[PDB]
């Protein structure tokens, strides 16, 4: 009369990610109402999109405009492990997730005096297969997927960095053996080399509308 | 049944040409989804290892048929054996670490550990062979794997392809050598 | 809801498995904030 | 109140061929779309039928036409273990499966010069109970289930080998004690013995429409 | 599908047991190739 | 959330007669068609009824007709262990089953010369409570449930032996302590005592329409 | 059928539990033999 059943090996071990729920102790607790408790966020990429965070340019988010040639104010990898992204909320969020896809957004807010004027261009350099390079003048970077803006009444400029890669998803962490980037560079040229004096361009980053992380991981640090 | 062979047109004649009828058979054991779906043995007495699916022995059914295909897609099921407390599994692209925490983990039950690994690799398809500047006039890249298992103690390991989809056929060869006799001749129980 | 799921359903009553919620009668923000975003290009776009 | 149940002995051991599926770890993964990924094959006998592979005639797929009598260009068993089939895709596929039934197909493509002409015949000899024999002249092989073709504008000739046996299925592997074949011979006579000079007939094999393997096996080699 | 089968059905949701597929929207070959075969005898068959 | 269940003691041990079926290894085998495979028998009592088998009268199935008085050609127990039944298919079938009920059938086929004539009678003696006896003349056996036949154009005679016992079923094997039969005797008198010469009556037995065995058993022999 | 029986039914599909039979298309004897028997008494029965 007893129902036959066959317990199997390899099943029923403790699992820290298993769907099944634990057996109850107390019953009929009633939590205090959380109505009008403001600020809930149901998904981390939402706060990643609505809340841009500043880049780490040698400990200071802004880039200083400069008189000497050079012209390459910054030239950094579109990779979350890069030192520039080190303080950003996205690098800290993607420190955990294993893979991603989709565009990033970079916000450039000019901060200099109203009489001071400048012109800038940013360019996205696709991964190589590049013997270096990278281009150090705007005329050289013009060929690449770029955009260019001059300072005006509307200070901020939002440049979107496309996700261009052979594979549908790409690793957030960089593999130990590499002589070149797998997600490509981006660079922020000034384009006139006569600036008395100083000025500054604050830079920040936030996830694009279509960005998507996948596979949570909890890497041992260090 | 003469026909030009240079065009490589398919030709399949039944004995009907000599007056013998032959009804079509509905073969099931030759089916890919049915054959590939088994726990092939892969490796013995090993703690940490990448879950590369090319670790399968080439003489085994699953490994040979897997090498009969250029591309493939599989959900996977791992089954460790031998004494051990627990088994961690890092999803593809997760950084390697000697210690592990919070990464997905399964305790053994009666010295067996079976669990299902979702397809993880970024590529829409994996491949058993990859022409990465290996030109010749006469090795697969690390991204091609389902994860990275680690065991508390060394364990035997099994892989089970699920929802298998093989693409672009490649040659099978018999493993046996005929030696002096042209017919191989083997014992049968 | 969450990382839970079965074709069946939880054996114990909901009163035993989870604490009941109570309305303030005898919500999400960042979704709305992210949806407030203006992707539409500013100024007179050309070409 | 607890549901009675009776765990049984002999059930729930680990099984490498069991129907039941393993318990999940990750959830909600979404595989990249495989649309427009060409060349999928859902069954191995399909590629076995559509893709004929060459026979191993002493390391060379072709048979050379010859002046001296003999006339028996080949006389080989219709068995997958035979040395002639050793390179073929079917012998390698049936190296694993335990049993089969159904007709094979042999393709004969003449390759010689357009002015050179020849006539051939192939014959299928049923298993014996044969004291040897096998017949070494076409006049002797004429009695058997045969076919005969001369070279012309259409080079290829497809001879189908019938499955004739007492049992509905027959073993792929040959049992160790045997003094005679259990699936029978096939032989490819030339029929004129005057050929200056050389010429060649490529030979290949592919599964027939009705062929069927059964019982996968993974034999230890060697 | 494949070497799986039960009168019942898998206890866990499909989302947990198997990776979901995605269409390229916001296939088989060798079956067709084998079906392209011409078994019909060539030339003028007689007797 | 896990379903409560209570494994019980005394259940789930290995059982060689249990209804439940074993877990599968291979799938989708297709057995060869057994159509037109003649001679199947779905029940052993059918072959027991349609196929009578000969009795063991001192190593020879026939009884010889004799001149000297005696007149009792045979007098044997209606019990399967009796030496007379030792070669019969029923004794061999009921060697295994533990209990039975229902009538037996005995076939008597006369075999002597057409000019030779004889008259016979068979009688069924109910179990006793018999101090012996058994009756040795036909006049004495006439009182019992008997039947009587003379040889003619129709040689065979089929005498049915009734199942008369206090209990609804009776053991096939004989219990070790017994001084008298529990199923009764049957005897085959000749009735004239003048027979020159010899002649013979073949005897055989087969299960009746209503006979029924119950409880398979596999006794250790010896 | 046979010495098997349950209120429920076998958990695995029939394809996995038992080998499938195949008709010779793209039986019992001794029952009939035993039913052929003539129990009717021969000759002119009387009384």
């Amino acid at each position: 009369g007893i129902i036959p059943v066959a317990c199997f090996d390899g099943y029923g071990g403790f699992q820290n990610t298993d769907p099944k729920t634990a057996d109850p102790i107390y019953g009929y607790v009633y939590n205090p109402s959380r109505n009008d408790c403001h600020g809930r966020y149901s998904n981390l990429l939402d706060v990643a999109e609505a809340c841009p965070t500043f880049l780490n340019f040698d400990g200071k988010p802004y880039v200083v405009t400069k008189n000497n040639g050079d012209k390459v104010m910054t030239c950094f990898d579109v990779a979350f492990t890069h030192k520039v992204h080190k303080n950003t909320f996205l690098a800290g969020l993607a420190d955990y997730y294993a893979q991603y896809q989709g565009s990033l957004n970079y916000h450039f807010m000019y901060t200099g005096p109203t009489h001071h004027k400048a012109k800038f261009m940013v360019a996205y350099i696709p991964p190589g297969i590049e013997t270096d390079r990278l281009p150090k003048t705007p005329e050289d970077a013009a060929h690449c997927y770029h955009s260019e803006w001059d300072t005006g009444l509307n200070s901020q400029f939002t440049f979107a960095v496309p996700y261009v890669s052979a594979s549908d998803f790409s690793y957030t962490h960089t593999d130990t053996p590499a002589m070149a980037t797998t997600n490509g560079w981006v660079a922020v040229f000034q384009v006139t080399d006569t600036h008395s004096a100083e000025a500054a361009v604050v830079v920040s980053v936030s996830a694009g509308p279509d960005l998507e992380f996948r596979f949570p991981v909890d890497p041992v640090r260090q | 049944t003469t026909s030009s062979g240079e065009g490589a047109d398919v030709v399949t004649t039944d004995p009907s040409t000599h007056g013998g009828a032959v009804t079509e058979k509905k073969r099931v054991h030759t089916d890919v989804a049915f054959v590939m779906d088994r726990f092939t043995h892969v490796l013995t007495n090993r703690t940490a290892f990448a879950v590369d699916l090319m670790d399968t022995n080439e003489k085994t059914l699953v490994g040979a048929l897997l090498r009969a295909a250029t591309y493939y897609f599989c959900d996977l099921e791992i089954a460790c054996l031998g004494e051990h407390e627990r088994v961690w599994w890092q999803p593809n692209g997760a950084p390697r670490t000697t210690t592990l925490r919070d990464n997905p983990m399964v305790f053994s039950h009666n010295n067996v550990t079976r669990f299902a690994v979702p397809y993880t690799a970024p590529h829409r398809l994996l491949s058993t062979r990859y022409n990465g500047e290996c030109k010749y006039t006469q090795k697969l890249p690390s991204t091609f794997n389902f994860g990275y298992v680690t065991a508390d103690k060394p364990v035997d390991v099994y892989y089970r392809m699920k929802r298998a989809e093989l693409y672009c056929p490649r040659p099978l060869l018999p493993g046996y050598d005929h030696a002096d006799r042209d017919r191989f001749d083997s014992p049968i129980g | 809801s969450g990382n839970t799921g079965s074709i069946i359903n939880n054996y114990y009553m909901q009163q035993y498995q989870n604490s009941m919620d109570t309305q303030l009668g005898d919500n999400d923000w960042f979704s709305k904030l992210a949806q407030s975003a203006i992707s539409g290009l500013f100024g007179a776009l050309l070409a």
